[PDB]
DNA sequence: CTATGATGCCC
DNA sequence: GGGCATCATAG
DNA sequence: GTGCATGTATTG
DNA sequence: CAATACATGCAC
């Protein structure tokens, strides 16, 4: 990505500039972590050359990942040779490596590992996209997901990282999976938490020992990739755009429609949306202040609409990162991710109950605007699944989806049609579903594959509305 | 006593005053009167079941401790209501709560030793949370905060100083009230035991709905009626003064 | 007020802020032999000449070594550096910053410290060789990153004085023959008000007389670098040559003597005759001799007592123009006594070549000066050994003599202005000693600074020979 | 026939190789400086060498005398090809040839309680003091720095940065003097013999100034004598016979 | 963390 | 022989 | 009695 | 060393 300089250069921050020179660039962060003698620590390390004066200098700071540390300026006089010497031998001390061929990096074991960083419109449209593209609200998540949730200490990371990560959570899963608590256990989460930064004060970094844990992880490293897709779209653009979230809009490219209340629609989905209110949901309410019209290019040959069972399905999602989706849509768990986090598989995942999967809205008293999306997808023959299984995907044996049955779901004799799609109508009702072997969902879900199985269709604009607070 | 435990509700097993079940034993209870709220402190949770009261400027109090409305008493608990949030053991029957006491002036038993082991946190006030557990775990996940942080949180809450500030600190508490409900929709009712818990041992009343619009429906979740019962009307009647005759 | 280099930016651009008595410039040395810590720490508030900006410096690391430092810059907010700098203070010793005079140590914290922070050409010739600022600057880095004795710069006069209290105090120690826990704390207390490098190993314990000895010798060195370094002050007014201002500060009459005289004939065939046989390294040329005229001496001199002799005395290139300035001086009371054998007081030789070792001349620095004075030794003292107590052995007698075995005999003795002049050659005395060694050759001590009067100056080639 | 020995070599001995030295009186074979037969190019007056073997490393052994007027505290082996070390191996010439096919007795262990300093070949000094300790000071510095002043002399590319650099050694001298002065005479014993000990031809003239004076202090002139015809002559080829 | 070194193990 | 990499220690 | 800073340990 | 955080006795 773009390179810029560390602020805690305070005094040099402002009269100069990293150094590069092509593929080598001579800036470098290292992490280290040894849970069984309790190592935690970082490593950064700045070649600075001043924008006005001859001068090169070597800018390293150190401390417990998290906790900003002791930092040093080695300055030089211009003479660049001894510098970048000095250069590889810091880093060949820290890594036993040279520095040139950081591309071919190979961590050592006992020794510090690198890592790798970076206006004619509807106004109701205009609140949307403010609501999806605004700069500053990403910028405000990211603050959020680092020293509010200490989630990201020393900063971003790459999506191959993101990928590394991934595998290195597979790694994870296949050790856990042998349910072993020696050695080879405890270097892998020092593999995990040395490529995933980590804040965990005084007390040793603890073992990772569930797959809760591990879904954990795995919803903050999706949260991450998110973040990093989230703020390569929102990028800026030339060429007179004279409202920059226009162009985000043609990054989107996606059309999207403004429905009327007297609409049958409107109605339809209004009566919806308060029939399939969950009651145990009781600290707000929904009110439908806006659905809009869903229209992704490509899909629609795509769209299985060979399979029956076709139902319309929520799906929703934080304030922010509907600006991916409605440019790229919803996707399924990333191969390099591990399978057995998700507790009925991976796939893409919709309720059929519009609260509960609302509830992934995040939304707020102060920020009381959230969106819904409804899909509309061809289930095929369901699998019918009593608990959590991650295994789901072998199950199908020519299946095309998967519903996981809940104790409380709306009943088919009360279901209503919409544009030839079958609409599971609330209220929630009882299932008679029951389990003598383990527990029993509370509601039903709904688990497709392919993601061409999925035509999203409607957006629904939800003012979460929340009530007295004591 | 059989009236006796249809008038608190509950299966009690076979200068300080005997009160909850031992006013109707004195006959004292012979004066609407609701006993859901008999003798419940301003800090007495529905699973603590104050049984004695003592000296009144700390409001240190003995009481039978129900994790359940359809279980025995685990444990006799003590509490310093004018003092603070935490619940000491005070043995496991009636004679190993007042010798404890006079000898102040077995605390924690082997089947004790099996509620801490299944003591999944401590949530403030020491004594742990039992949730129901099955193979996959369902039932439970822990909080994304510390106790210390969450104390913080509390703190930051109680001393702003307007109502916009106070919701504007409110904020990590209402998406940890959203991941309480994912918790929810996974059923991992555990983790919104411990945050309506301690929303209610903070004592302070701006977090009395939003614990009343999680910990009733979680022991609605948990089919805990009797608790949700008495966190409702103790919400509107957590007092300073609590006996039922006035 | 000298600006710390270590501070590259801001060496130029900056200066140590001062406020009246008290200056925010301090230096903290600890050390504890138990745990092997030698350790420092200089802070320094610096305030830019061009910007309203103040700056604390802290370099810490090992007494001698240039180390690890920190630099805090403020932007003009004089208030949080004032509290970060009496923050650290505190932090480093628990006392207050302010009361900086009223100091005092307390253990397992750092101990303080205060620093600094017309004429003939043969004349002339001799002055330039004693004034010369830059041989004597030469002589501070050669005592300080040569001969790493006081590593990190200079001292004060007091705290030298407290280095010799602290001296008394390992004398009693060591007085009291005890090596324990107390000799420790006492020797750790040394070395904090002593900067040492003894690198990697631990600060050895001071065990015999002889590391107090050279402990002693390296303070005079250190008293006479701060009296140099104070007199050879140069002065405006207008001076046109500042060597005569030096000269002035020297205030002692010093005259060209012809070779050709009687006098000088024989002072030459003095230095020739009591040339000891031992140190046949080098030979010793009169190249010229000085006339010495002291102000204040000849009223004070002890022209009353009898025994006199003209005796020889050397000392290193450098403290002349203070010898010249103040005379030579007695052993201070609060120095521990018993670090001179036969106790304090002033030393002169009888032999030539034993007191000329004690100039420091080279072989490529062939120029010597050595300094011919007369004592009356009046009643001496006859010692043959060693026995710092003299002083309480005189009893109406005026000064000491160590008893040598090759000496010359007073056969041969000559005069010199009515002085005895101790003419050599050099043969046995016939004095031995049936306990212990005997001394190879005389020397006599005086206490009574009055019963000396520097007669001559001998300008000296001290010629060395064939070096493989 | 041991009388003849000792009188052409003016000391007293107690009671695939070849016997060189004193043997070679007991050999007849002398039928000449004996103060330096078999002297090798570091082997000091100390140190007599009695056996030579291999040529290459120019390994020997000899007895080994503190003082020329005692017997040999001990028997040394020293390579004069590889260092200037010298080895202790024994008691006694059977001792050593057996090595070389007691190295320490209970009365080397109490020169060892006498030895102060090793002085760069190891063995160490023993001097007599008197009740003060006078007879003894330290040097102010170290041995590796003076092996470094030794390799920087010697390293000069001209006679003013050896002139320059000797300045140490100079004014070393100068403290020695100083010793000297107050009978502190194993200062300049040391330096006398770590001089010697580093090999450069620079050094025998001025440790010729000061370590056989010492020895003359020491009254040892016999051992001055000695280091005087050695340093006169301290060649490769040391065989009188030839 | 720097940083500097004894030491030792190696082309 | 020369140079850099475990252990160590102090700052 | 309550802030409050201190002294000790760990990590960096 | 800096810098943290955590058990602890001490001044408004």
């Amino acid at each position: 990505g773009k390179a810029p300089v560390d602020p805690e250069c305070t005094a040099k921050v402002g009269k100069a500039h990293v150094y590069c020179e092509g593929n080598d660039v001579y800036d470098v962060m290292l992490n280290q972590t040894n849970l069984q003698f309790n190592n935690n620590k970082y490593y950064l390390i700045q070649l600075l050359e001043d924008d006005a004066q001859r001068n090169f200098s070597v800018w390293m700071r150190w401390g417990r990942v998290g906790k900003m540390g002791q930092h040093s300026l080695v300055a030089c006089s211009g003479n660049l040779n001894k510098a970048k010497e000095i250069f590889q031998k810091k880093f060949l001390d820290k890594t036993k490596n040279n520095w040139e061929d950081r591309e071919k990096f190979e961590k050592v074991p006992g020794k510090y590992d690198m890592l790798q960083m970076d206006s004619q419109l509807d106004l109701r449209v205009q609140e949307l996209i403010k609501l999806i593209c605004n700069v500053q609200a990403m910028e405000e998540m990211m603050m959020e997901m680092k020293y509010n949730t200490k989630k990201a200490p020393l900063g971003k990371l790459t999506v191959a990282q993101i990928k590394a990560g991934y595998q290195s959570l597979k790694k994870i899963e296949d050790c856990i999976r042998a349910g072993q608590h020696g050695r080879a256990l405890m270097e892998a989460c020092n593999e995990f938490y040395t490529r995933i930064p980590h804040d965990f004060g005084l007390r040793t970094p603890p073992l990772i020992r569930t797959q809760k844990e591990l879904s954990e992880k795995i919803q903050l490293l999706e949260a991450l990739g998110d973040i990093e897709i989230a703020i390569k779209l929102v990028k800026t653009e030339l060429q007179s755009p004279e409202h920059p979230l226009d162009q985000h809009y043609r990054n989107l490219h996606c059309a999207l429609r403004p429905l009327d209340h007297e609409s049958y629609e409107f109605k339809v989905i209004s009566q919806y949306l308060q029939s399939t209110h969950a009651p145990t949901h009781s600290d707000y309410t929904m009110t439908l202040l806006d659905l809009f019209e869903v229209e992704k290019d490509g899909e629609k040959e795509a769209f299985r609409e060979d399979l029956h069972n076709r139902m319309l399905l929520w799906h929703g999602s934080r304030m922010s990162n509907w600006v991916g989706i409605l440019s790229h849509g919803l996707r399924i768990a990333p191969p390099e991710a591990p399978i057995t986090g998700y507790m009925f598989g991976k796939g893409i995942y919709f309720a059929d109950m519009s609260s509960k999967s609302a509830n992934y809205c995040f939304a707020s008293r102060l920020k009381n605007t959230g969106l819904l999306l409804l899909s509309e997808v061809a289930l095929g023959q369901c699998n019918e699944l009593l608990e959590a299984n991650p295994k789901a995907e072998g199950l199908l044996q020519g299946k095309h989806s998967t519903k996981g049955l809940g104790k409380m779901a709306p009943s088919s004799a009360h279901f209503v049609t919409l544009n030839g799609s079958t609409v599971p109508l609330g209220p929630a009702s009882d299932t008679g579903i029951l389990n003598p072997d383990g527990y029993t969902l509370n509601y039903n879900e709904y688990i497709v594959y392919n993601p061409n199985q999925v035509r999203m269709r409607y957006l629904l604009k939800v003012q979460f509305n929340f009530l007295q607070l004591w | 006593r059989k009236e006796v435990e249809n008038h608190y509700k509950l299966s009690l097993p076979e200068g300080l005053q005997l009160v909850g079940p031992y006013d109707i034993l004195a006959g004292k209870h012979k004066t609407g009167l609701n006993f859901n709220l008999h003798w419940r402190f301003y800090y007495d949770p529905p699973e603590f079941q104050t049984i004695i009261i003592g000296d009144n400027k700390t409001q240190y109090h003995m009481g039978y401790f129900r994790d359940s409305p359809d279980e025995f008493p685990v444990y006799v608990g003590i509490n310093e209501a004018k003092k603070n949030c935490i619940i000491v053991p005070n043995g496991d029957n009636v004679f190993a709560a007042v010798k404890l006491f006079l000898t102040k002036k077995e605390q924690r038993t082997v089947k004790m030793k099996q509620r801490d082991k299944k003591v999944v946190t401590k949530t403030f006030h020491g004594a742990g949370l039992v949730v129901p557990v099955d193979k996959n775990d369902v039932g439970y996940r822990e909080l994304p905060e510390t106790d210390a942080d969450l104390k913080r949180i509390c703190k930051t809450i109680v001393e702003a100083a307007s109502d916009e500030e106070r919701l504007k600190a409110f904020a990590p508490i209402q998406e940890m009230m959203t991941f309480v409900q994912f918790a929810n929709d996974e059923c991992d009712y555990g983790m919104g035991l411990e945050l309506g818990m301690d929303l209610f041992c903070y004592g302070s009343h701006y977090f009395h709905k939003v614990a009343g619009q999680l910990l009733p429906l979680a022991y609605n979740l948990l089919k805990r009626n009797l608790f949700a019962e008495i966190i409702e009307e103790h919400l509107a009647n957590r007092s300073q003064e609590n006996i039922d005759q006035l």
